[PDB]
RNA sequence: GCUUGAGUCUCGUAGAGGGGGGUAGAAUUCCAGGUGUAGCGGUGAAAUGCGUAGAGAUCUGGAGGAAUACCGGUGGCGAAGGCGGCCCCCUGGACGAAGACUGACGCUCAGGUGCGAAAGCGUGGGGAGCAAACAGGAUUAGAUACCCUGGUAGUCCACGCCGUAAACGAUGUCGACUUGGAGGUUGUGCCCUUGAGGCGUGGCUUCCGGAGCUAACGCGUUAAGUCGACCGCCUGGGGAGUACGGCCGCAAGGUUAAAACUCAAAUGAAUUGACGGGGGCCCGCACAAGCGGUGGAGCAUGUGGUUUAAUUCGAUGCAACGCG
C-alpha cells in the first residue's frame, strides 16, 4: 500500500441464496479457519430472523444491516470523511457480528438473530455504535 | 418589531473568532452571534463552518425586523467571513453590497513583538 | 470593498479583496517593528528576483 | 612662467541631505452617549484577564500621543551614523552644458578638533501604542525562559552628557593604467521623430564574468589586477582588551595598556563522510486498514539473581535468553 495499488479477489458467494453479501458476512463471522461452523450459524439465525420478521431471507437481512451502515466516519485531528460503500457494509457487518458476540444468549444463533432482530428496529448495540461513529463525526463537522 | 426591512451585516472575522452583528443603516445592532458560543470552544471556533454556523444563527434572531436586503462589512482576515457571507444568501437575504472594511494603518502603532514560538 | 447588488445575479463574487488588503497587507502589520528584517527580507526578495 | 591637477564664475538638473515651523488622512487607546446581548480575548491546548454593575460587536461625538500605508524600486541623498505624508522658511553638497578666470593654490595626516545608531545618564515636559523590570497564568522534572494576560522605566520633545556597535563593502584616503556583457538612476548633444526613434557623451550605482591575483573561497575598470604617495594597524592560543597607573566621564563606563602563569597548538578555506527536532524524491507489515497473539493464570523450557560442596563452561541491546 506504500507503493500497490491492488486487484482484489473474489468470493464464491453463498451456497443457499447466490449472495456474495452474506457470503462476506460468513467470513466475517468465521472463526479459526471453520467455516462450515459458520455458515451453519448464519443459516440457522437467519432462518429463525426470516421466520421471526416474516419478510424473507436476505431483504430482512439487508434491513437489519441497512440500519446499522455507517454514514461518514473520523495536532490531533478527527476528520470526518465519507465511507466507501464496500467498507461501508463491511463495518456494518463488522459491527453485527461483533456486538452478537457481545450479547448474553444460549447459542450463536440466537445471539446474532436477536441482534439483527434488534437492528430491525435500530435499537439494538451495532446501532449504538453507528449512532457513536455519528456523534463523532457530528461533533466534529468543523474539519472538511 | 419596528419592521426596519434594510441592515448591515457587520461580519468581524478574527483568526481566533468570528463574530457577526446584524443592524440597521443607522448602525443600530439589531442581534449577534459568534462563532465561540455556538459550542464548538477552542481549536474549532476558527473555521468556516464555524462562521457560518455563526451567520445561521445570526439570521436566525433577526426574524422579528423582515430584513430582506443588507449590505455586509467584512473586518479582519480569518477562516471565516468567505463562508461568512455564503451562509447569509443561504438564508434568503437579498446580499446587496459586499465591502471589506479592514482597518489598515497608514503607518501608525508599533505592532506587538511576538512570537518566537 | 463596496459591490452593488446586480439585477440578475445569484452570487456576487467580489474579488475586490483579493487585489489589495487581506493576504499580506494585514498579516505584515500583525508583529515588529524592526527595521532591520525588512532591509534584509527585501533584500533576499529582490536577490531571489533573477534569472 | 604654463595648463592637462586643484579651485572660482555663468545656466540648469535630480534628490527621504540638514535645521526650524505648520498641517493632513488612516489606525490604536481612552472618555461620554445610542442600539444590543451572552460571551469576549487568548492558545498547540488552556488558564490568568475582561464581561449581565452590560463586555465584545456596532454607530455618533470628543481628546491625546506616536508613526507617517499605497508610491517604494540590489531606487535616491549623505563623510559616516543615518534620512520616507504634504506645505513654507533658513541651509549644505553633488552632477551636467558651453565659455571665461586664477594659476600647482595639490595629496595624505601622528597629536588636535568636530560629527557619531541604539541602549544609558541629567534637568524640564509629554506619555496613544509597544515594552526591559515586575506580577499573574501556563509549559516543564525544574522554567528566575520561550507562549498567554497585564505592565513601569524607556521609546517621543527641549537642552546638556556619553561615545560605543557584526559603527561591515568584516576591504583607510588620494591619483594613474589594464579585455567585456546585461541592467538601474540622473544629466546632455546630434541626427526624417517620420515607433515602443537612432547614434553618442558624462555622474552615481547593481548583477555576471576575462586576464591577473588569491591558501582557497572569491575579487574582477566601483579590484582583492598592475603601480605611486601618506596614514592606521598586526606578530601563536589563553590569561586579556583584563589588572595597575594616567586622561575623560555625573555614573554606567570609555580610552591608553601590561605581567606572572599555562598550552602545543589556536586559526582560515576547501574535501570525504557522518549527523540534523534542514529540504526534495523513494522503499519495507514501518505506520495506517484488519485478524490473531504476548504482558494476567497453570505448566514447559531458557536466562538473571540467590542458594550450594558443586549448582561446568560459553552466548547478553537489536543480532543473548527452549541459544551452543
Amino acid at each position: 500500500p506504500r507503493r500497490r495499488v491492488i486487484g482484489q479477489r473474489k468470493i464464491l458467494p453463498d451456497p443457499k441464496f447466490g449472495s456474495e453479501l452474506l457470503a462476506k458476512f460468513v467470513n466475517i463471522l468465521m472463526v479459526d479457519g471453520k467455516k462450515s461452523t459458520a455458515e451453519s450459524i448464519v443459516y440457522s439465525a437467519l432462518e429463525t430472523l426470516a421466520q421471526r420478521s416474516g419478510k424473507s431471507e436476505l431483504e430482512a437481512f439487508e434491513v437489519a444491516l441497512e440500519n446499522v451502515r455507517p454514514t461518514v466516519e473520523v495536532s490531533t485531528y478527527q476528520v470526518p470523511v465519507e465511507v466507501r460503500p464496500v467498507r461501508r457494509n463491511a463495518l456494518a457487518m463488522r459491527w453485527i457480528v461483533e456486538a452478537a458476540r457481545k450479547r448474553g444468549d444460549k447459542s450463536m444463533a440466537l445471539r446474532l438473530a436477536n441482534e439483527l432482530s434488534d437492528a430491525a428496529e435500530n435499537k439494538g448495540t451495532a446501532v449504538k455504535k453507528r449512532e457513536d461513529v455519528h456523534r463523532m463525526a457530528e461533533a466534529n463537522k468543523a474539519f472538511a | 418589531r419596528k419592521q426596519v426591512s434594510d441592515g448591515v451585516a457587520h461580519i468581524h472575522a478574527s483568526f481566533n473568532n468570528t463574530i457577526v452583528t446584524i443592524t440597521d443603516r443607522q448602525g443600530n445592532a439589531l442581534g449577534w452571534a459568534t462563532a465561540g458560543g455556538s459550542g464548538f470552544r477552542g481549536s474549532r471556533k476558527s473555521t468556516p463552518f464555524a462562521a457560518q454556523v455563526a451567520a445561521e444563527r445570526c439570521a436566525d434572531a433577526v426574524k422579528e425586523y423582515g430584513i430582506k436586503n443588507l449590505e455586509v462589512m467584512v473586518k479582519g482576515p480569518g477562516p471565516g467571513r468567505e463562508s461568512t457571507i455564503r451562509a447569509l444568501n443561504a438564508a434568503g437575504f437579498r446580499i446587496t453590497n459586499i465591502t471589506d472594511v479592514t482597518p489598515i494603518p497608514h503607518n501608525g502603532c508599533r505592532p506587538p513583538k511576538k512570537r518566537r514560538v | 470593498i463596496k459591490v452593488r447588488e446586480n439585477e440578475p445575479f445569484d452570487v456576487a463574487l467580489r474579488r475586490f479583496k483579493r487585489s489589495c488588503e487581506k493576504a499580506g497587507v494585514l498579516a505584515e502589520v500583525r508583529r515588529r517593528e524592526f527595521y532591520e528584517k525588512p532591509t534584509t527580507e527585501r533584500k533576499r526578495a529582490k536577490a531571489s528576483a533573477v534569472k
